[PDB]
């Protein structure tokens, strides 16, 4: 229970651009989405939800 | 899916089933024209005039 959380809770996921693969006509906007990314601190650490 | 009163939800009904590429980031043109290329490069010590 413990283990299989500090693996969904601390992880690093993946989330495309918003052009870049194909878009519509006349995008302006491309960026990146930032999604989950890893925990960094004993702090982050102690609150996991079990 | 298979709907309550049976009919079918197959991918024709929810994805536009297509056929593209892996990517949508290279665009090349030659003489202004749409066109493909390969970027050949020279292996180390090969003859360039080979």
């Amino acid at each position: 229970d413990v283990i299989t959380a500090i693996k969904a809770q601390n992880a690093q996921v993946a989330a495309g651009q918003l052009g870049g693969t194909p878009p519509v006509k006349g995008q302006q906007l491309n960026a990146s989405i930032i999604a989950q990314t890893r925990l960094t601190s004993t702090e982050e650490f102690g609150k996991i939800l079990l | 899916k298979v709907n309550q009163d049976g009919s079918r939800v197959l991918l024709r009904d929810v994805a536009k089933i297509e056929l593209g590429g892996e990517n949508y980031d290279i665009i090349a043109e030659f003489n202004g024209q749409p066109a493909s290329g390969l970027g050949i490069k020279l292996a180390t010590g090969a003859n360039a005039l080979d």
